């Protein structure tokens, strides 16, 4: 999954 | 034809056939990624810059090279430097320097 930093 | 419809039109279609374009080919999805929009306030993406190149708004070079910016810098600033999308923008920024500082035309800006 793509998540912040 | 706008004078650089023609080098815009080559460019977007070898980036969107890249191995590492695939993260970038669709804005991001919100429920897929709640936050996003939250922190990345000019997000772009490259089915984005087609629909702008057909909609006439890259009568300069400059504005498609902005956009494209957007679409690594956008991603190195949401994504951990470790992250798959982090190797992904700086592989496909990387090709995209290539392919347009080949064209003596644009060079300048690269």
């Amino acid at each position: 999954a793509k998540r912040h930093r | 034809r706008g004078p650089h419809d023609a080098a815009i039109q080559n460019i977007l279609t070898e980036l969107q056939n890249h191995a590492a374009a695939w993260p970038f080919l669709q804005p991001v999805n919100k429920e897929e990624v709640p936050d996003y929009y939250d922190f990345i306030k000019e997000p772009m993406d490259l089915s984005t810059m087609e629909i702008k190149l057909e909609s006439n708004k890259y009568q300069k070079m400059e504005d498609f090279i902005y956009d494209a910016r957007l679409v690594f810098n956008n991603c190195r600033m949401y994504n951990g430097e470790n992250t798959s999308y982090y190797k992904y923008a700086n592989r496909l920024e990387k090709f995209f320097n290539n392919k347009v500082k080949e064209i003596p035309e644009y060079s300048h800006l690269i």
